[PDB]
């Protein structure tokens, strides 16, 4: 449909998302499904297969809004934050785009003609040999907060494993919210309780 | 606005010349951005002492809260900045500063397991009994967040 699924739906491939602190400012609540991270910071997020996906696989990440009101229309990046010189300095990344893709050369940035959504790809690679993860790193480029653009609303980022042609193989959802203190955004948010 | 963009994104960049030259051709130390936050706020965030020292020696406001409700103190505080802590409680801080879920930076510091940044803001005078939107003390984020050297020293204090 042109509204995106934001329905978990592991495939053929079994296909999941996960997170995991190693030895960086982000938080994630296993419990919540949501993501806590600072503005332009790297978050690693680990994705698991079981079966190797065909030749020509991708990775897509797509902002979408999470409340039924706002899910018509597209999340980027505020007006302050795609003109500033701020996180702008030599980017693959359309400056308007609010995922980018951290360390991968074969990142690709789309926005579609009609619905205008805007997303980022990766190929597929399996993971680095003996490891159980292949990682990618994402950047989120706007504060939850930020006027002009998400303006508070809170978002799910969309992540989907598909063929080269677009056709979904797995998807997996998770909340995120772009902000100064992400234990305490977590914090406020588990204690609401 | 153009010279105050500049300092806001030196500042978060830890550009200690550029900061320099900024104030130096009359950039605004108190800018804002549209989240309502200082150069001071941004350098205090991201640990850029000497920003942090440059910024208040040229008149920015300690106690400036953000959109947030963030102080300076709540972000040196809740990231860790122990060096930027001491200089903002020497420029006059408000240790007790409250951001809109009634967090204090001492909520923050027990809540991240800063331990010596504990210990200087109830040196300054951090309230061990000031309770959050949900009836939390510093004391309760500690236990709730497995920081145990916070929890004896707290309650030592109460
Ligand atoms: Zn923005």
């Amino acid at each position: 449909p042109a509204i995106p699924s934001n329905t978990d739906y592991p495939g053929p491939h079994s296909f999941d998302v996960s997170f995991q602190q190693s030895s960086a400012t982000w938080t994630y609540s296993t419990e919540l499904k949501k993501l806590y991270c600072q503005i332009a910071k790297t978050c690693p997020i680990q994705i698991k297969v079981m079966t190797p996906p065909p030749q020509g696989a991708v990775i897509r990440a797509m902002p979408v809004y999470k409340k039924a009101e706002h899910v018509t229309e597209v999340v980027k990046r505020c007006p302050n934050h795609e003109l500033s010189r701020e996180f702008n300095e030599g980017q693959i990344a359309p400056p308007s785009h609010l995922i980018r893709v951290e360390g991968n050369s074969h990142a690709q940035y789309v926005e579609d003609p009609i619905t205008g959504r805007q997303s980022v790809l990766v190929p597929y690679e399996p993971p680095q040999v003996g490891t159980e993860f292949t990682t990618v790193l994402y950047n989120f480029m706007c504060n939850s907060s930020c006027v002009g653009g998400m303006n508070r609303r809170p978002i799910l980022i969309i992540v989907t494993l598909e063929t080269r042609d677009g056709q979904v193989l797995g998807r997996r959802c998770f909340e995120a919210r772009i902000c100064a203190c992400p234990g305490r955004d977590r914090k406020a948010d588990e204690d609401s309780i | 606005s153009d010279l105050g963009k500049k300092l806001l994104e030196a500042a978060r960049a830890g550009q200690d010349d550029e900061v320099r030259i900024l104030m130096a051709n009359g950039a605004d130390v108190n800018a804002a951005d549209h989240s309502g936050d200082t150069p001071l706020h941004l350098a205090a965030m991201e640990g850029h002492l000497e920003i942090v020292e440059v910024l208040l020696k040229t008149g920015a406001d300690v106690n400036a809260h953000d959109l947030e409700g963030y102080t300076p103190l709540h972000l040196a505080a809740y990231h860790g900045h122990l060096e930027i802590v001491e200089v903002l409680l020497k420029a006059g801080a408000d240790v007790n500063a409250w951001d809109s879920y009634g967090y204090t930076p001492l909520h923050l510091a027990a809540m991240t397991g800063h331990l010596e940044i504990v210990e200087v803001l109830l040196k300054h005078g951090a309230d061990v009994n000031a309770q959050d939107k949900f009836g939390k003390t510093p004391f309760d984020l500690a236990i709730d967040n497995g920081n145990e050297d916070i929890a004896e020293v707290l309650q030592k204090a109460a």
